[PDB]
RNA sequence: UCUCUC
RNA sequence: UCUCUC
RNA sequence: UCUCUC
RNA sequence: UCUCUC
RNA sequence: UCUCUC
RNA sequence: UCUCUC
RNA sequence: UCUCUC
RNA sequence: UCUCUC
RNA sequence: UCUCUC
RNA sequence: UCUCUC
């Protein structure tokens, strides 16, 4: 490092900032709904107060629903489902609130600020449980990519309102899927790209496939994606092109993002517990989220006969973004064996209507690990006819054996500096095999 | 079958980042 | 799924628009033309109706029939049978509309919009129909290919001026036929191929090549098409590939969409019904044609010596575009035993012109299922010497046992939200055999 | 005497998708 | 308006006034040329007597043809064909006339005054006839421009010598012929903005970009030509990027002033029947000029075998700069069918000296329109690689759809204040296509 | 063949202003 | 046209002034080397006179000729044979000027100016010469390219010193050749394209890949060849690229700029006889070089068992450029048919130095065509794996029957003012075939 | 044997520009 | 298995 | 504005 | 491997 | 204010 | 080649 | 179709 | 003091 | 966004 | 200051 | 689409 000290010092403090708004939200929220130390703890409720809080501040969707009510659902309430606990078993009670409260009482949180960056992290923290929990093979093999890029999907779920968080975190393969309907857009209906809308269309465009160009490492994709963004009305070879990117992602992967956004349950907790994330700063990839989860309890709804671990690994898994990761070092930081998708007997973490809240129970998750390691944006040791021959030529030399990140390990949790890395030696290694 | 075929790397870990490279080479 | 149910839900708000304007279209036609309840659920006269809407919009036809009249049949007015029932007793009467006429009520229902969405939607139905009806072995032989992959003929009788909706929906038998068609005329006039009229063949050669590429699964038949794709004047040894590549399609599936295109009365009853698929939405996948199926009421016209319970189920088999399914799932699904074409005492649903309307009468069509299902677009489990060798070994490693689909099930009725599957256990299983 | 001799799975249902596997094999 | 209306007066009267001088000045020529009013209302004879007007006032040409005497030709006499009508069949005789003399009567009618606004009144009368006449396909592929966008080049054949008129009349096409020609000029012989004459060239080349810059309308073209105009030496890049600019145009069209310069006969005519233009005054886009050509009778020489009909229409869409107007507006306005160019079968208005004046005849010009309206110097609705990508979104964003001048429209003859526009209801719409 | 493909509105009239979209549009 | 006609005076002047140079240099020169009338109308006197002065004027030769001295020819002095008639028979001499006298000789003929133009001018009538009497196969295959596309090699031996008019006049295949000799190169040493020469190459790089864009005609040639330009160190698919654009330019033909460049003893003569090319003017695509040839005697010298037609019509051809023309419009527009390159009776029109002088004889030359007609810098109706499939596609729609230059035909010597065309009505067709 | 297969318009005459199709499109 | 789509 | 399972 | 995102 | 690993 | 500077 | 331009 | 729609 | 003020 | 249609 | 404005 550098000088730039003070800058990185100015982020940690803007960022816990940021927490310390969510965590007071989220005790206020807790206090105007009545809900006690176990229920304001329950992951599902975190998750409905998350949902209500991002669908208020939803511009387009609320200006639409205004415009065309829907049925039986005023366009100016929110809600979801409240999990409360009385007499020994769990009940469910759909909760309703002004969408103008729910945003008041998000700006008093935060000193009369807007602050969408606290929003994005929700927003983050659910596409990274939805990538952990869901498979979306389905809009895969209706935009007509591979099933088998998965890996790729990173960040999928995010939607468009999300800012440079949510471009940085999300991966090639949705940046593909993107691209492709585009593409799929202006095939269907050739009145695309013309006009005023075609003015817009080209500029989301133009900006999409740019920051798909920032995403990758490797010069021969920088360029075939350049290539791609060129063409005025991009037809079925682009596609095919894009296609063929995406494919070459799985070897020369890309650069993504990945950050640890928690539930909001834990930054509550942390608020009321006395930790001031404005003086003692924030880094959504440092040791602070790993500090902060093992000072945590966070209770969570387990369905009839469903196994406690299993979900906490998922949960595990949703914070550190650790859904596309290898098996080996999960387990190896985690200090427990992280069993993969098809061995897991839990399903999702939200509770559907149509459930019976009687036979339901709760468990404490064991959001615990052993060591601790610094999150990377990075890919690997990554080092029209003729930029595809030359990326094949650059696939084909490459191997499942190159050893990368060399002389990085992960830490102990004493060791808050990172001062001494430990390197891991090396069963499955994909969790969605 | 489908399945996961590659490893995105969120931790900066000395790692191997598996692939299956028959299967994604066969493509070609 | 993700954060695209935004996305999920806009799609669904405009095909529930479309099919809105499709039934009071239907609504609108019928108080012009003075039908009654009774006649205005006759099948017959809603064929003839969405004949001439698709009569009414045919560019290419219109203009062709207006620089060159026909005999005795002015190249402005549309028409078909219209079936109207006096003092007990059926009576047919030739109709005869402005075809400005019928594009001004198309469009005043649509809200001023030309919505060719909606006429693809009927013209795919008509298909659905013809297909479940009708066995073009004769175009078959007469290109060459075997009569025995009438599997493969999934769409055939769509005109070219459906968008991608019809590509989409037609099967690889008839993206062969069309391809060997233009091989066939190549061959015949060398003078094919070059010119500006070349420039506009080979475009189109290249497009249906492609999507034809698109329909397929495994690489090997992918590649194939690639190959016959680049030569500039194919001949015989392409033609061959094509055949080749249809023939492999009978056990290496191709990925054919499937859609339930109701007849316009369905639609026109549940427009006068009040219904509002504008703001409750559609999905020509989903339960919701289902749903409707169970809910209406549609009445058929039966020629002496037949069966009404053969007519519902062609119709039913029609609607779902079942004509190629097995015949195990489709009489499970339905309930009642689904008889083969053979053993079917019914001909076409349209009556012909010389035929006598006063020994003809009226059967209600029974379009209800016990259980349903979500049609899909795949294969199954599917998992220039050189690619030959490979498809046949990957055809002979094949067997009619190995399970696909695995873990899905059909729903009740009941279950709107595909909560339970029942996997069906498991008689003849060809329709046409 | 022909006939169809494959399925084409319109609904997504389990099942064993029946092909005639001695009359489309012996065209090669 | 506003308190602008004195200063909207003064210019009526100044432009009364010159259009006083000019038709004095064509009765004082006809006077001198024995000419009687049948002779005098040939629009031949008042193209050759403005033609003599014209070339007696060419300072550099006259200067350059004194010092370089032609073979033949004194340079101190100009002259044309007059045709005279003997014993009812025409004959031409040219006339000569010295340029001193031409001078003096020019001077003479405009009460001693130069009055150069009068002659470049006569050069955009003639540059409008040539251009509603003539295709310069020819050096727009000499240049390098596409012969397709001929409806940019409004005022080419104007003279270098015309001031702020010619420049605020002539389009955007012209101008980058202007500025690609001086590109060539520049690549061809480096000495070029170099030295003496470098510093004429480099001031000529930054008037005549900077008013190509207030010719445009929106920002990012305003941009670009201001990019282009800032290198010192330009070479092909420029180029390029005018010949973007110019085709640019085509869809964010540019500002091009329309004026009715109307021949001298009318002009003539008018004073001789008692018409104070300095009085009444006058407006190159009002009412005057319409008003004017309803009571004026103007006689022209008809070739064997054409039709006096579509040579008047050539005269009124040249009268009017209507050349590369909208065909069915130029239709509803003068209340005939305005026929393209290909389908005219006359030829141009002047007379070639290899011509047989014995199967010649006069017919009649109908220069009367069933409407009036406001002439504009206006586009429409128009609402480096950077700034090459928002021109291309803004011109894919443009549809051949927008309603542009929404609330104005057309007027009745009666209606000389402009209280009731007739908005017209709306077949060919291209002149030269 | 080439031809006329824009209008240049003389007229101050509410109009359309007709161009041919798809061949000024495939020169990029 | 327009109020360009000054424009297009002023270049009449200016070429007359070159053409008024070339005929008083080659005057003096004749003076200077004192031949009779008979020896100076001769051709090969004219050429070798051509060839010192071109020699003279070479400044990178004469530069590496004084620093590299040759094998006993001083680097100071220029010359070639002179053919003198002596008591009937002929005589070559070898003659020797000092190439400073040349020069001076060469500046005072043209008023003390270089003149580059005049230069220019004489090689490309060498090269008109060359092409019309060589085939550069042997060039064509060392290169790689086909030697099929013989017909593109217009101007192929023009000298790099030649400027704007040299790549103008020079074909498509030339420049593929160029850019392919530049590309094979840097093939060779990959010290090409880095450094000081780096600089410089990559700068003549760009502006011959510019200037071939230019020269081409079809949008997707126009895009494919920018694709070629755009990589940094091209390589064999850049190679590849450029043979299948010199390949489709058999198809959709380039515009290459045709002039008729008359050897200097026809101006020589012209200028004897008292025309003044300065007063009249000049135009190398207009009648002048036909009206000029007409009224002319030119003699040559004819090998023992030759044909004097059969040279005086490769003299006509290389006068026109007419050597990759039509054969049918070539012999209607002579008005004797045309004798393809296999069946004529004659070698080059250069005599070597090991010839006996004294079996040759000397004939007049028929430079007199029956009609005249314009040269034309166009193509004719020509209306990256998508850029290759587009030209494709373009090429097959293409057929050898399309008619182009609709309207325009040939003119007769008395209409000078080409009023009256003359369509030819339609044997061999290929010159070089 | 090889030769002339296109031809170059220097005149500007109502013509045809003759081509060996077969020959030019064979090499696709 | 071509009852019509050369 | 036609019609036909193979 | 598309159980719904045309 | 919905839901679902493949 | 991003072991932290959104 | 490379009778010379590596 | 010329002329030409493409 | 020039329905008139060159 | 050379020469050669393929 | 350059029937002449190098
Ligand atoms: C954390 C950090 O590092 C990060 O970095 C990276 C990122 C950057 N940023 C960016 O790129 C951005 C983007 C965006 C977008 C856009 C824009 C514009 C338009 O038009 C369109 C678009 O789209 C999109 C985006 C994002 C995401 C997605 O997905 C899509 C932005 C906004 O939006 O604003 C910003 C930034
Ligand atoms: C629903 C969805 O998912 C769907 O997806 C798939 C599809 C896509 N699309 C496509 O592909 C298309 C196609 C087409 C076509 C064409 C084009 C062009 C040309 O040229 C030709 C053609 O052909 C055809 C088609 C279709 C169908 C058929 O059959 C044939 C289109 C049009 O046409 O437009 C569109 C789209
Ligand atoms: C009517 C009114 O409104 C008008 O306005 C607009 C216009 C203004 N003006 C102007 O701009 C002008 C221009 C000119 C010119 C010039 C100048 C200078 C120099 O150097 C050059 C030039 O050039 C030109 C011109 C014009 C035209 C053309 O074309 C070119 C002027 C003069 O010249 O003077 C004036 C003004
Ligand atoms: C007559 C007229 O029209 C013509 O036009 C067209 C042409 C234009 N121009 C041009 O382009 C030019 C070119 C050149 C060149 C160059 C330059 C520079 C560099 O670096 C290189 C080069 O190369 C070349 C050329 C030419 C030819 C050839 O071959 C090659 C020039 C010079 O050089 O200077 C000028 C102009």
């Amino acid at each position: 490092t550098d000088g730039e000290r003070q800058n990185a010092t100015e982020i940690r403090a803007s960022v816990g900032k940021m927490i310390d708004g969510i965590g007071r939200f989220y005790i206020q929220m807790c206090t105007e709904l009545k809900l006690s130390d176990y229920e304001g703890r329950l992951i599902q409720n975190s998750l409905t107060i998350e949902r209500m809080v991002l669908s208020a501040f939803d511009e387009r969707r609320n200006k639409y629903l205004e415009e065309h009510p829907s049925a039986g659902k005023d366009p100016k309430k929110t809600g979801g489902p409240i999990y409360r606990r009385v007499d020994g078993k769990w009940r469910r009670e759909l909760i309703l609130y002004d969408k103008e409260e729910i945003r008041r009482i998000w700006r008093q949180a935060n000193n009369g600020d807007d602050a969408t960056a606290g929003l994005t992290h929700m927003m983050i923290w659910h596409s990274n449980l939805n990538d952990a929990t869901y498979q979306r093979t389905r809009a895969l093999v209706r935009t007509g990519m591979d099933p088998r890029m998965c890996s790729l999907m990173q960040g999928s779920t995010l939607p468009r309102r999300s800012g440079a968080a949510g471009a940085a975190v999300k991966g090639v393969g949705t940046m593909v899927m993107e691209l492709i309907r585009m593409i799929k857009r202006g095939i269907n209906d050739r009145n695309f790209w013309r006009g005023e809308n075609g003015r817009r269309t080209r500029i989301a465009y133009e900006r999409m496939c740019n920051i798909l160009k920032g995403k990758f490492q490797t010069a021969a994709q920088r360029t075939m994606v350049d290539q791609v963004r060129e063409s005025r009305n991009p037809g079925n070879a682009e596609f095919e092109d894009l296609i063929f990117l995406a494919r070459s992602a799985l070897i020369l992967r890309g650069s993504v993002a990945h950050k640890s956004c928690l539930p909001a349950c834990v930054y509550g907790s942390a608020v009321a517990s006395g930790y001031d994330f404005e003086r003692e700063g924030y880094s959504l990839v440092g040791i602070d989220p790993f500090r902060l989860l093992q000072n945590s309890q966070v209770y969570s709804l387990i369905r009839p006969n469903e196994n406690p671990a299993h979900k906490s690994q998922l949960v595990w898994m949703a914070c550190h973004s650790a859904a596309f990761e290898d098996l080996r070092v999960s387990s190896f930081i985690r200090g427990t064996k992280v069993v993969p998708r098809g061995k897991l007997s839990t399903r999702g973490v939200q509770i559907a209507s149509n459930e019976n809240m009687e036979t339901m129970e709760s468990s404490t998750l064991e959001l615990r690990s052993r060591y601790w390691a610094i999150r990377t944006r990075s890919g690997g040791n990554t080092n029209t006819s003729d930029m595809r021959t030359e990326i094949i030529r650059l696939m084909e030399s490459a191997r499942p054996e190159d050893v990368s990140f060399q002389g990085r390990g992960v830490f102990e949790l004493s060791d808050e500096k990172a001062t001494s890395p430990i390197v891991p030696s090396f069963e499955g290694s994909y969790f969605f095999g | 079958s489908s399945g996961q075929i590659s490893i995105q790397p969120t931790f900066s870990v000395q790692r191997n980042l598996p692939f299956d490279r028959p299967t994604i080479m066969a493509a070609f």
